[PDB]
RNA sequence: CACAUUCCAACCACACCUGGCGUGUGGC
DNA sequence: GCCGAGCAGCTTGTGAGCGGA
DNA sequence: TCCGCTCACAATGCCACACGCGCTGCTCGGCCGTAT
């Protein structure tokens, strides 16, 4: 049950490329199968990224580095 | 995944290659086999096979076989969807080149290839076939014959005269048509032509072959070499008649027929292709059953029956319910409710796969079934997959943003929507019986979009301006302000306590009342200068009301703005101080607290008012008697003899008004007193605890016109003609109505009634204008990085403050750095946001004007950066890139049109026009500035003015402006400049009956060029003797005296020319026809004094300025019945032939030459006289103006200045505040295009209307050479025209007017960016606007 | 409308003139209509259907 | 009134309206340029063509839904495909670009 | 010799009819 | 002369005249 | 011979009617349905 959002506002320029890293982070979550960072209340996905994106440790730059490592790994173990 | 589009004529072969197979089998379906038609009409080496990896024949269904066709069948197994997407050819027997390119407006067949349309027409028609390969012939390679010339000139030339008709006619013309060759004819003949109507025409050719010789076209393009074929899902029947005719060519061709019958034929199957172009503008007329003909590629695009308009943009949507609405008032205000039947249909498929997640139902079939049976456990799974699902209400109609919002869903009972109350009021939903509509979002994305942006949370600011639209409503504020309203004695009088929490023990433990004056405890947090709050504990003597209220108000609020009377002002002032110091995370649950004590409140206090509740003044009826017989003896005084009927109607008008005026103020009066309680004492009279009267002044639900009806007599109704009536109510509601009184009463209600629904009828139509113009733009750039403004000042015009400077300015960046009076003070910077403490400086710094940015200023082609935007008005914050502002400022500006009545009574002068009254008066004290400065002392002391520009403005005692006054043509002022007079009395004067010719210096006067009986008669006065001479004017004159223009010549004391200080050309007041002389020759003239009184009208009166319709002609910028003419050139006026239909006049400046020529009706009078040099611009007839000559004659600021003056002028005698950001951007799209007046060494001429940003960037390229970019004028013109003159051709061809709009676009060749969003909508693609805009730019990063 | 003759007047700004019309009407209980109206200029005018 | 996915009109694939029947509800212009207003191309796009349009992309979209894979696909419309061919088939190049 | 299109143990394939709408003509 | 189908009995703007000196 | 001025559409725009989406007999115009 997510109530307030301007501090994510705040954090991020504008809400399009927050809504846009929060459905690429949302999508790489739910129908991703991966794990999150954040302690849930047996919610959704949207409110947990919502939450993640809120605490910091998740953004538009941090996405794009471990998604980037993610596949050098892989290219790496596919040898 | 598209780039802009783009439509022209390009490489038919490869039209052709891109689809196979023949259909040229004339028969429609072999639907007796059942074997694949291999030239058919329902063919499938065309389209394919009849079903997905199935044969046409159904003898094979596997994946064996597929690879080789069947041994008959020809069918290549594969999938059947290739049908709907692959085409192929209906073969030809004669090459057409078109029917719908002649009936464009122009014709695009012959406006190409130096043909006139009939000429092209009888080309193609059977009327007279072209004549080609003359040979040793004396005619030209390009010239029609007839048949004849063609006849006759076969005898003189057997065989080597030839002649084609029709498809391959045209075809063998396109064909022999080097276009380039003439396109260089062309432009050589404009360059040596010199005309207007050729001109035109020509420079129209030009361009039109200029764009097709520089695109990728081609002449022979045009013929339709090959003819597609249309797949049979999808003119069938049209194509295979056609195909018939092809067949019956090559049946009857084939055999070497003679040249007329395979004329004929070929001219047949023309017919034919243009029967497959246009069902009506060929000239035939077909019908398919019982006179009921068939369509050609479309009938009618446009409506709600055509593709690209209607089903394209609008449509019905699933996953959407429909209910009714009522109050949910437990409920938090970020969620709502929802029915558990509405939210168990809306969320199937999520239940079914929350089930199929788990080991509760695998299948598709028992989990439906579980679901349609409702079992009592599957609760948990609709419960939980709303937990955080939420979705989206709507209300029917929706005018501005918050039409629409997103709210969490709780499940309840009742097929009943509950809703917040605190929303309904933005919804503009009242719980009468409206019903709404619930949507899901449906998608992941869609899910956090609605709970990022659209959240109900996220917004609390209107989209029109920054105050909040959350504000209370009645109930609550009611509530409040009876917990609040302290009285004199109660339980508990003047007792102390320590905290508020024994406050609401010793109300809700009935010891002591709710309102009485009592000394608390209340801890407070004053905010610091940091993000800390600094807590101090103090005293205060307030009521218990207020005490309990600081429970709920968080920290950071003081304690000052709980301690009033709680009013609807006070509360919503309220949430704004609370937001603006809290921010938005604790407002929420901050107003929604307040809403639940109202509630409680307002329950526990039981108000209610009854039949002893509105007391009825005693001297009512005695003021009732005094009225009825002063109008008595008015009317008998009437009857007398002594006054007209006119006179007496407006005494008796002007008495019942003061009659009504009087004992509603009695009413008022004794609606709060008569409350008197013992407190310790005798008499301690106070505010009333009247419960009408907690319900009026409180504002909550009652206004002071309505309890002023209710209680004290109603007042004064008017007919439909607006005229009062002379027999005012003089009952109340409380009384009975008498029979006439309630049908007068019903006579003027009926007529606003059917004002409001046809005023709620029309609304939309301008909100769809208002959509359409100006939703092309999206803010691409951050920064556009420039200097250019607009000056902004408080609106001072007519009263004191009109509308103040910080709401002017405060959401927006300065363009310029704002300079304090102070020289060299830079305090407020350039590229500065604003905010309320920064207004605050500007306001303590005195500042008067402020260079702001505009979006006009904004030079970023096609869009706005957001630097130069403003704010959001929705945010606290600067305005971000990429959100559509087009779209928002039409709404916010169409949203509270439902305020605008059209005509009631409102006609400007309604009271009196008259320019004797025109003495100005002021009140504030301060210096005098005078803006056109023609002052002159005159032979008796007194100072008379020389001009009409000339403007009067009070400086401030800080160095503002406070009040601006005009001054007439001509006037008096007992004042100079820089007087220190104070305020409150009048010091000018004027006469409207007429014009002076007051003089400026002392001296004699004659009749100097005049004479009786050829231009001036003889009539005298009957009012005092002398006689007045009467100069006749164009009409009233003979041919003797049309050459002769009267004056009169002043002169020095001695008699000779005068000598005007600092120039020394002598001035003479030049007298035009029908003017009036009355002192006449030989007369000391007293300077500064009227002389010759020439005649004026002074009665008209259209002012509709109070009206919708005048709102509407701004945005249209329609032509006014009689305009405001200006001169469009400096210098003086000199006047020539007349009589030519009406008058002419002419003027010329120091500078050059006379090329303006004008025309004035002879019912319209001049403003200034022929020896006044006057400046270009300047007002000639007084009256509306029309925007055009404004624009092109004062510059691009003066007419949006003007233009955002009259709108909100409008709006605020409606009482509506909106932001000028919307008009702003509004009037800008309204210019988008200009005009070309000098060529230069660019590659167009002035005869080209190109867009703005086009010839800008234009000169982009230009920058860096010498050579002259461009010569652009701006000339706005109507939204209807401007939107139809879109660059974009996917946005125009859905728009209005679809047929010639079709036509247009579909013929053009042009290219169109797409920047903007219709298109999108038209497509389907994600809009470049929201989450998507940058979603565009990330795929802009890489290609 | 009552089966008869009627008088109508163009008044206000009606044709950009400023100048009031007046057009009689006849209309029968059924049948074909009738007007007679003036213009800007002096000419009366009749119209039919 | 609710309609979750049911039937669709012969000449229209798209959803029918009418309490006494399984209809769902209009969506006018207005409302267009309300939600145009605000973002949401994502949801606009599902608006349009994902729920009333594309026939295979709503039961591709429930197929989706039904095994928890809460992602949209693209889509391009069909019809959009039938208007742009119809436009070259016109005799005018269809000058698209990306 | 050659294409090859098969008479088809649990069970995936054999699921649904309908509304209000539309055509043409005429009007400013 | 033989078969198949339609028809009946029942407000903003512009191109093109039309005067208009 | 170009320039005002206005009318017939062209088409925002809706509206009205005839009817058809599931009448039948008559009268004028064009007729050869797997290695068809
Ligand atoms: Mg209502
Ligand atoms: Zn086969
Ligand atoms: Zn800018």
């Amino acid at each position: 049950a997510r109530v307030t959002v301007q501090d994510a506002v705040e954090k991020i320029g504008n809400r399009f490329d927050l809504v846009l890293v929060a459905a690429r982070r949302a999508r790489q979550m739910q129908v991703g199968g991966k794990d999150p960072l954040v302690p849930e209340e047996n919610d959704k996905t949207t409110v947990i990224a919502l939450r993640e994106i809120e605490e910091g440790l998740i953004n538009n730059q941090i996405l794009d580095v471990r998604e980037r490592q993610e596949q050098q790994e892989q290219e790496a173990a596919e040898l | 995944e598209f780039d802009a589009i783009k439509i022209a004529l390009a490489s038919p072969d490869m039209i052709r290659s891109w689809s196979f197979g023949e259909v040229k089998k004339p028969e429609t379906i072999n639907y007796r086999t059942f074997k694949p038609e291999r030239d058919g009409l329902f063919c499938a080496r065309i389209f394919g096979p009849v079903k997905d990896y199935e044969c046409l024949c159904g003898k094979y269904k596997r994946l064996k076989h597929r690879g080789v066709i069947c041994e008959k069948c020809g069918v290549e197994v594969t999938q059947t969807k290739v049908r709907r997407e692959r085409m192929g050819h209906i073969e030809l027997a004669s090459p057409t080149a078109h029917i719908w390119f002649l009936k464009s407006l122009p014709s695009r067949i012959g406006l190409l290839l130096d043909m006139p349309l009939r000429d092209i027409e009888r080309v193609l028609y059977f009327e007279s076939y072209v004549v080609i390969e003359g040979g040793m012939t004396n005619l030209e390679r390009q010239q029609i014959l007839t048949e004849e010339q063609y006849l006759d000139a076969l005898e003189e030339f057997g065989d080597e005269f030839d002649a084609k008709m029709g498809a391959e006619a045209i075809q063998a013309l396109l064909k022999s048509m080097d276009l380039e060759q003439e396109c260089e004819q062309l432009r050589e003949e404009l360059n040596e032509t010199n005309s207007e109507t050729k001109r035109k025409k020509l420079t129209k050719r030009i361009k039109l072959l200029e764009a097709f010789v520089q695109s990728g076209n081609k002449p022979e393009w045009m013929i339709l070499t090959v003819l597609p074929v249309l797949p049979p899902d999808l003119l069938n029947d049209l194509y295979r008649r056609v195909i018939n005719r092809n067949n019956r060519l090559k049946r009857l061709l084939d055999l070497a027929a003679p040249d007329i019958i395979v004329r004929n034929e070929k001219r047949m199957l023309q017919e034919a292709v243009d029967a497959l172009l246009d069902n009506g503008r060929r000239g035939r007329a077909i019908t398919g059953s019982n006179k009921r003909p068939l369509k050609s590629l479309a009938d009618m695009i446009k409506g709600k029956q055509g593709r690209f308009r209607q089903n394209l943009l609008g449509k019905r949507v699933d996953y959407s319910g429909r209910s009714v609405i009522t109050v949910g008032p437990y409920l938090r205000l970020h969620q709502c409710g929802l029915p558990k039947k509405m939210a168990l249909e809306l969320f199937k498929p999520f239940i079914y796969g929350k089930l199929e997640l788990r080991g509760l139902a695998t299948t598709i079939k028992a989990a439906k079934k579980m679901v349609e049976r409702e079992e009592a456990v599957v609760w948990d799974i609709l419960d939980e997959v709303i937990r955080e699902h939420p979705v989206l209400l709507n209300r029917a109609p929706t005018l501005h943003r918050l039409g629409i919002q997103a709210f969490e869903p709780v499940l309840i009972e009742g097929k009943a929507i509950q809703l917040h109350p605190l929303v309904c009021a933005a919804y503009n939903a009242d719980f009468d019986g409206d019903q709404m509509a619930v949507h899901v979002p449906l998608t992941l994305e869609a899910q956090l979009e609605a709970r990022a942006l659209m959240m109900s949370t996220n917004n609390i600011l209107s989209p029109a301006n920054g105050e909040p639209i959350i504000v209370p409503s009645q109930d609550v504020v009611l509530g409040l302000y009876y917990m609040t309203r302290d009285c004199v004695n109660a339980k508990g009088e003047g007792m102390v306590l320590t905290g508020p929490k024994e406050a609401e023990r010793l109300y809700r433990s009935g010891l002591a009342s709710l309102h009485a004056r009592v000394k608390v405890r209340i801890t407070e947090y004053e905010k610091d200068a940091n993000g800390e709050l600094v807590a101090k504990t103090s005293l205060k003597d307030t009521t218990v009301g207020r005490a309990i209220l600081w429970m709920i108000v968080p920290k950071g609020l003081p304690y000052s703005i709980v301690n009033q009377a709680l009013g609807k002002k006070a509360i919503s002032k309220m949430l704004n101080t609370c937001y603006r110091i809290l921010g938005l995370k604790p407002t929420v649950i901050f107003a929604d607290q307040i809403m639940y004590t109202g509630f409680a409140y307002a329950a526990r206090s039981g108000a209610s008012v009854g039949i002893d509740d509105m007391v009825i003044p005693e001297k009512k009826h005695e003021i009732i008697s005094e009225a009825e017989a002063e109008v008595a003896e008015i009317q008998e005084q009437f009857q007398s003899g002594l006054v007209t009927a006119g006179e007496r109607y407006n005494k008796v008008i002007d008495i019942w008004a003061a009659a009504n005026d009087r004992v509603s103020k009695a009413m008022m009066d004794n609606l709060q007193t008569e409350t008197v309680i013992n407190r310790d004492g005798q008499e301690e009279k106070q505010v009333s605890f009247n419960s009408i009267y907690m319900m009026a002044d409180s504002g909550a639900r009652g206004s002071a016109a309505q309890i002023r009806q209710l209680a004290g007599m109603r007042g004064l109704m008017a007919k439909p003609d607006g005229s009062i009536i002379e027999t005012p109510i003089t009952a109340n509601f409380r009384e009975g109505l008498n029979v006439l009184q309630y049908f007068i009463s019903t006579h003027g209600a009926r007529k606003g009634l059917a004002d409001t629904a046809l005023k709620t009828a029309n609304s939309g139509y301008l909100t769809r204008r208002l959509v359409d113009v100006a939703q092309d733009l999206v803010v691409t750039e951050d920064d556009c990085g420039t200097h250019e403004g607009i000056m902004m000042t408080p609106v001072i015009e007519g009263g004191d403050v009109k509308e103040p400077l910080r709401d002017r300015v405060l959401g927006r960046v300065t363009a310029e750095d704002v300079l304090k009076p102070g020289t060299a003070d830079i305090l407020v910077p350039r590229n500065t946001l604003l905010h309320e403490q920064w207004c605050d400086l500007l306001e303590e710094n005195s500042v008067d004007a402020v260079k702001v940015r505009s979006v006009v200023s904004c030079d970023t082609d096609f869009g706005v950066c957001a630097h130069c935007y403003g704010r959001d008005l929705a945010r606290g914050h600067i305005i971000n890139k990429g959100e559509a502002i087009g779209v928002i400022a039409a709404q916010s500006i169409g949203e509270p049109g439902t305020q605008l009545t059209m005509r009631t009574f409102h006609i400007g002068g309604a009271a009196s026009r008259a320019a004797a009254e025109s003495s100005i008066q002021v009140k504030n004290k301060g210096s005098i500035k005078l803006s056109n400065v023609k002052s002159v002392v005159n032979s008796s002391g007194k100072l008379v003015i020389t001009s009409r520009n000339t403007e009067l403005k009070l400086i401030d005692e800080f160095g503002r402006t406070k009040e601006s006054y005009k001054v007439p043509y001509g006037a008096v002022l007992a004042k100079g400049d820089g007087e220190q007079v104070a305020g409150g009395e009048t010091v000018a004067n004027w006469d409207p009956h007429t014009m002076p010719v007051i003089t400026e210096v002392s001296g004699f006067v004659r009749f100097t060029d005049m004479i009786d009986g050829q231009t001036i008669t003889r009539q005298t006065d009957e009012l005092t003797g002398l006689s007045s001479l009467v100069v006749l004017d164009s009409a009233e004159r003979t041919a003797g005296g049309k050459d002769l223009r009267p004056a009169l010549k002043i002169v020095d004391a001695q008699g000779n020319d005068v000598l005007i200080p600092g120039t020394d050309m002598p001035a003479q007041y030049f007298l035009p026809g029908k003017a009036i002389v009355q002192l006449e020759d030989g007369v000391q003239i007293s300077s500064g004094d009227t002389l010759a009184r020439i005649p004026q009208e002074s009665g008209g009166t259209k002012d509709i300025t109070g009206g919708l319709p005048r709102v509407a002609d701004l945005f249209e910028a329609r032509r006014p019945k009689e305009p405001a003419i200006l001169a469009e050139i400096s210098g003086i006026v000199s006047f020539g032939k007349e009589t030519k239909g009406k008058r002419r006049l002419v003027i010329t400046p120091v500078d050059g030459s006379d090329p303006y020529e004008e025309m004035i009706p002879k019912w319209r009078q001049l403003n200034v006289f022929e020896g006044e040099r006057v400046e270009r611009g300047d007002v000639i007839s007084d009256g509306p103006e029309a925007p055009h000559d404004i624009l092109r004659l004062r510059g691009v600021h003066a007419v949006t200045r003007y233009i955002v003056n009259e709108v909100q002028d409008v709006y605020r005698l409606q009482g509506v505040k909106i932001n000028d950001k919307h008009i702003e951007v509004i009037v800008r799209q309204m210019l988008r295009k200009a005009t070309i007046v000098n060529a230069g060494s660019s590659d167009f001429l002035e005869g080209e209307q190109v867009e703005y940003s086009r010839v800008k960037i234009a000169n982009r390229e230009l920058e860096a050479n010498g050579k002259v970019g461009a010569t652009y004028s701006r000339d706005l013109l109507g939204i209807t025209k401007a939107s139809l003159a879109t660059e974009s051709f996917i946005s125009a061809a859905s728009f209005q007017e679809t047929t010639r709009v079709l036509t247009e676009a579909a013929v053009a060749g042009k290219r169109d960016e797409l920047r903007g969003l219709k298109e999108n909508v038209i497509v389907g693609r994600l809009i470049p606007a929201g989450t998507g805009y940058a979603y565009h730019q990330d795929r802009m990063r890489r290609r | 409308r009552s089966p008869g003759v009627f008088f109508d007047s163009d008044k206000g700004k009606t044709h950009s003139s400023g100048k009031v019309l007046y057009n009689a009407r006849i209309i029968p209980y059924r049948g074909s209509w009738l007007d007679f109206e003036f213009d800007p200029k002096d000419n009366l005018f009749v119209r039919i259907d | 009134h609710a309609r979750s996915t049911g039937s669709y009109s012969l000449v229209t694939q798209q959803p029918l309206g009418g309490k006494a029947q399984f209809g769902g509800q209009r969506f006018g212009e207005m409302e267009v340029w309300a939600l145009e207003a605000y973002g949401a191309a994502y949801t606009l796009q599902e608006m349009l063509t994902v729920k009333s349009d594309d026939v295979n992309g709503r039961t591709k979209m429930y197929k989706n839904i039904v095994d928890g894979n809460h992602q949209m696909e693209p889509g391009m419309p069909e019809s959009f495909n039938v208007l742009l061919k119809e436009i070259r088939s016109l005799g005018i190049n269809i000058e698209l670009e990306d």
